């Protein structure tokens, strides 16, 4: 009702013939972004379990045990995920926050207003990032404080020493060093968190996917500015210069070279969402094989001898460091 | 004794059980016979086969309906078209008639074949839970079942096989003041494969990870270390 | 780039503009069996804004993060355990009228003890009885096998 | 034309074609003694609405009756009700579109 | 009216047959063409202006 | 077009009920062509006259 025709009462009534076809992609639209909602509450109850945690918590008195800092990590909103979200400013609240400075003013180049004042509006998704992000913290702690739900009762370095076990790593020089490995894994995060400052992998991916997103809505911006074999590629020149009897082959041959663009796009939303659909899983697999729980299951965790691993919520997904 | 050693790998000891086998047969019986009065409720999985066949039912619906689309053309009963125009005058609106009719056609089974695809993966993944945690019990938790995962077991299905899993969850809790390894006055750690350790009457006795049961402390139930760490527990004597 | 206009200069006075295009189109609506009104919500624009448009609605403005909200009381003190109206970002609506609660799906149950080793001894309240309870899932596995004649 | 005394939709009576596009309406005054007698009695209550292009809903009941009618331009759930097949919808959030501010004035191209 | 009404064209003269019933036949109704089954049925809810049915 | 609501009009005559309500003209010029419509009522039947006579 608003992209292949905006507002034009005779245009619309060319559309009211042929509406059965548009809603039939609107009806595809409910039941991809139905989906997108099922697959995110997945999400939801896939990183949580069964938690228990002190009620008596406070992350800014207690915060550390046995000289292992995890400040970045602790939230509630945390250092680690804000320095990403720092990185990249496309979030979804950013998105919020775009549609909203797009009510008046400055920067005429706005071109996710006018994405929105064309009809295609990128929707926030059900959940905010701030509570997921806090569930993610109080899985962490739950890994790092009794009762450790997230690693099976376990103490966090009880857990290193009973990992380095069964890789072949004796105790005998084990029992003397353990300030040392944990200096170790302290320069382990300072340099991963340092690495973020260079364009790694993962920054690679995230702004590839963002921009693959950008680009395929600016290829639904161009679809309306496509001929189709028709004159001109707006309804308001067509309307006017011409009589629209002579113009009504020039109106149906461009609306189902729009009907036809979002039949493509759709098609490629579904096969989208399936890849998000198996990325997900993936990662509800490598979480319950890692952090809650790590398996006897070689080089898919981690590249080389793996020990354990962490989870960080992360913008349009999630973020696995590994050790 | 299938299902007592698995609650075994669980952390259940096996003393309480050997007098109380009776009451959990009539757990076993009463799960299965709630799980059917769970069918009498309209419950997820019945929400999930009637959205399967009400989808492609609604799939083939919306088949039919493409050929009463008006199109382009006049209208969308070819025979009283050909009944209301002549043979030449037929073809400049029916050839991209039913070059929409193929369109159509193309399209539906695009999406047959992204359905194809991802019930595929589902039949690969029922494969992997029925492989992994049917005929066998692989340690792979939260996969088949969400918290302590028993055993699960497979029945027939309408375009399907439907997946009951038996899971274990208490239903009363007791706190209690333990600690996770301890060392001896040999400077030999002991520490528990599975469970904790209780402190009480003067000496120090071993429970199990899922149920409270003060056992006699062996070296059966322990992983031996060879010298425990400075923020251990001291225990003196043997 | 994309061939977008931008703005113009009249000939006149020689003074420049700035053509943002305007907005058109609703947002959306939520409806109950058991009520009987609906809950509007207006997301990303502004309630006076809205007010200054056409008219005064006759259910008050909640402007809200998300937008402005219509004929629903904010209540951020409650949380509903589970909806089926879901607005975004949390948030959700329900009948008894129309009031707006944010919505959690999850929490954690917040057992009330210690955090750090007594003694060097931990408090862990560790289970005391022996239940289990069947658990219900299906997985699809077979289509029907249509075809058609072309 | 269309009438129906008994029952409260109407019926079809007769089409006539004539193609002169019809303009004005006036009901006449009737020359009668009394038909109020004094305001005591009854009196003549004529009301009139008039008509336009709208979409509405037609529903059907097992005898062919029509049971209930849907708007779908008043009200914003005018709209929804009628576009889901029922007379009541299902839970659910639902956009409309249904919205153009439209308050121009001025549209040319010139040199 | 387009095949449907009371004004026939009787150019080409034919006869007016009974409904053939329970067999797959092309039917001419008064101008209505179309190929289908005809079963004897009874029906009460048929109307003086009304005289056909539809899906 | 136009929606009409007529509440019938009982009056009770001793022994002659009667519903009388009044009359309506509709047309475009109401002169002796275009087609002038009349309808009125005569105690329980309605009488059209559309004919483009004089008005
Ligand atoms: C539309 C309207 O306002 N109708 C009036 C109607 C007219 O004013 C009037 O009758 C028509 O004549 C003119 C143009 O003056 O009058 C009603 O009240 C009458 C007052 O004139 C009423 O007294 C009637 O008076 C008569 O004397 C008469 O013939 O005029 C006798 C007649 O029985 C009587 N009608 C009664 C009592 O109903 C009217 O005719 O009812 C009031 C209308 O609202
Ligand atoms: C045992 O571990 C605890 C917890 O780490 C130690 O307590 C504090 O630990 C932090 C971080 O390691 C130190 O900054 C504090 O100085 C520690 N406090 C005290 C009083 O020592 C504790 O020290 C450890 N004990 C031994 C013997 O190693
Ligand atoms: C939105 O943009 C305008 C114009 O640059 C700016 O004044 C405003 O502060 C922005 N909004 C926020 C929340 O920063
Ligand atoms: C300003 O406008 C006038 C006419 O209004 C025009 O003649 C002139 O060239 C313009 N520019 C300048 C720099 O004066
Ligand atoms: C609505 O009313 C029906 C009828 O009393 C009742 O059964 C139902 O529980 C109510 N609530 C909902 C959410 O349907
Ligand atoms: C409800 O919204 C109003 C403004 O829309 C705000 O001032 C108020 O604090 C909100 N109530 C809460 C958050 O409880
Ligand atoms: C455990 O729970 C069951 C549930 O009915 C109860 O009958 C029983 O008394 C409880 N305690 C023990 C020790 O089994
Ligand atoms: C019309 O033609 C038919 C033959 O098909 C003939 O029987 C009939 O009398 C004709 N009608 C006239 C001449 O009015």
């Amino acid at each position: 009702s608003l992209f292949v025709c905006s507002n034009y009462a005779a245009c619309h009534d060319l559309l009211s013939e042929y509406g059965t076809f548009c809603d039939n992609i609107n009806s595809i639209l409910d039941e991809v972004n139905g989906l997108l909602d099922t697959t995110q509450l997945h999400v939801a109850d896939t990183l949580m379990q069964g938690v228990t945690l002190s009620s008596n918590l406070n992350t800014n008195l207690h915060f550390d045990v046995d000289n292992i800092n995890f400040k970045s990590l602790v939230g509630c909103r945390s250092f680690f995920e804000d320095l990403l979200f720092d990185k990249v400013k496309l979030s979804d609240v950013g998105f919020v926050e775009a549609y909203n400075n797009c009510t008046g003013g400055s920067e005429i180049r706005d071109l996710l207003c006018v994405q929105s004042f064309n009809g295609i509006k990128v929707l926030p998704p059900i959940l905010s990032e701030s509570q997921i992000s806090g569930y993610t913290t109080a899985a962490t702690v739950a890994a790092m404080f009794p009762p450790w739900s997230a690693a099976a009762g376990i103490p966090f370095s009880l857990n290193v020493q009973y990992r380095i076990n069964g890789l072949g790593v004796t105790m005998d020089v084990l029992n003397k060093n353990q300030k040392l490995i944990a200096t170790a894994f302290n320069n382990a995060l300072l340099s991963i968190q340092n690495g973020f400052s260079a364009t790694n992998s993962a920054l690679a991916k995230i702004q590839s996917v963002v921009n693959s997103n950008a680009q395929a809505l600016n290829s639904l911006l161009q679809q309306l500015f496509n001929k189709f074999g028709a004159i001109s590629s707006s309804l308001q020149e067509i309307l006017s210069r011409l009589d629209a009897l002579e113009a009504q082959v020039q109106i149906d041959r461009l609306i189902n070279g729009r009907l036809t663009a979002l039949n493509a796009y759709v098609s490629q939303q579904l096969s989208d969402i399936s890849l998000v659909k198996l990325g997900a899983a993936l990662a509800m697999e490598k979480v319950n094989e890692c952090v809650k729980s790590q398996s006897p299951r070689i080089n898919f965790c981690g590249n080389g001898n793996h020990i354990l691993s962490l989870v960080q919520n992360a913008p349009y997904g999630l973020l696995f460091m590994h050790f | 004794l299938n299902v007592q050693y698995r609650i075994n790998g669980l952390g259940v000891t096996m003393d309480v059980l050997n007098k109380n086998q009776k009451l959990i047969a009539t757990a076993f019986n009463n799960a299965l016979l709630s799980i059917q009065n769970g069918f009498s409720a309209t419950n997820s999985a019945l929400a999930k086969i009637q959205s399967v066949v009400n989808s492609n039912a609604q799939a083939l619906n919306s088949l039919l309906q493409q050929l009463f689309n008006k199109f382009g053309a006049i209208s969308s009963s070819l025979q009283e078209i050909l009944s209301r125009l002549d043979a030449l005058e037929a073809q400049v609106q029916i050839d991209r008639l039913i070059n929409g009719r193929l369109t159509a056609l193309n399209a539906y089974v695009s999406q047959q074949l992204s359905d194809i695809s991802l019930v595929k993966l589902g039949a690969a993944l029922a494969m992997e839970k029925v492989n992994e945690c049917v005929k066998s019990q692989s340690p792979r938790i939260n996969f088949c079942g969400n918290g302590n995962h028993i055993l699960s077991l497979v029945q027939n299905a309408p375009y399907g096989l439907l997946f009951m899993h038996f899971s274990y969850k208490p239903i009363s809790f007791k706190t209690v003041l333990v600690s996770p390894g301890l060392c001896i006055s040999g400077d030999v750690g002991i520490a528990p494969k599975q469970g904790y350790f209780i402190k009480h009457n003067d000496h120090w006795m071993f429970t199990g990870s899922s149920y409270y049961y003060p056992e006699p402390i062996s070296d059966k139930n322990v992983v031996f270390m060879n010298t425990c760490s400075v923020n251990f527990t001291k225990a003196p004597l043997v | 780039f994309n061939g977008n206009i931008i703005g113009f200069k009249d000939f006149v006075t020689n003074k420049t503009y700035n053509i943002f295009p305007c907005y058109a189109g609703r947002v959306s609506a939520a409806f109950h069996q058991n009520a009987s009104s609906l809950a509007l919500l207006y997301r990303n624009l502004k309630c006076s804004y809205v007010l200054n448009n056409i008219s005064l609605a006759t259910q008050p403005y909640f402007d809200s993060y998300l937008g402005c909200v219509f004929n629903a009381d904010n209540l951020t003190d409650y949380s509903v355990s589970s909806c089926a109206l879901r607005m975004g970002s949390g948030f959700c609506v329900d009948y008894n009228s129309y009031r707006f609660v944010t919505f959690e799906p999850f929490n954690v149950s917040f057992v009330n003890d210690s955090i750090e080793s007594v003694g060097g001894l931990y408090e862990i309240k560790i289970p005391t009885n022996f239940t289990i309870v069947g658990q219900e899932e299906f997985i699809q596995t077979n289509s029907p096998k249509v075809t058609i004649d072309c | 034309a269309y009438y129906a005394d008994s029952g409260m939709p109407t019926t079809f009576l007769f089409s006539l074609y004539l193609g002169t596009l019809l303009s004005h309406y006036y009901v006449l005054p009737l020359t009668c003694n009394a038909i109020s007698s004094n305001t005591d009695n009854e009196t003549l209550q004529y009301w009139v609405t008039p008509l336009s292009k709208r979409q509405y809903l037609l529903k059907f009941d097992d005898r062919g009756v029509i049971t209930n009618a849907v708007d779908c331009s008043s009200s914003f759930f005018s709209e929804i009700q009628c576009k889901t097949k029922s007379l009541l919808p299902n839970t659910g959030v639902y956009d409309l579109s249904g919205f153009t501010v439209k308050p121009v004035a001025t549209v040319h191209r010139r040199i | 009216g387009i095949n449907s009404g009371t004004t026939c064209s009787n150019d080409l003269l034919q006869p007016n047959t009974e409904v053939f019933t329970d067999v797959c036949v092309d039917y001419d109704l008064y101008g209505i063409t179309g190929q289908g089954i005809f079963k004897e049925v009874s029906a009460v809810y048929y109307n003086s202006w009304q005289n056909l049915l539809y899906d | 077009g136009i929606f009409s609501r007529v509440k019938n009009t009982k009056l009770y005559v001793n022994k002659t009920l009667y519903s009388e309500f009044s009359t309506i003209v509709i047309g475009s010029v109401f002169i002796n062509n275009s087609y002038t419509i009349v309808v009125q009522p005569h105690n329980g039947v309605l009488e059209i006259t559309a004919c483009q006579y004089t008005m």
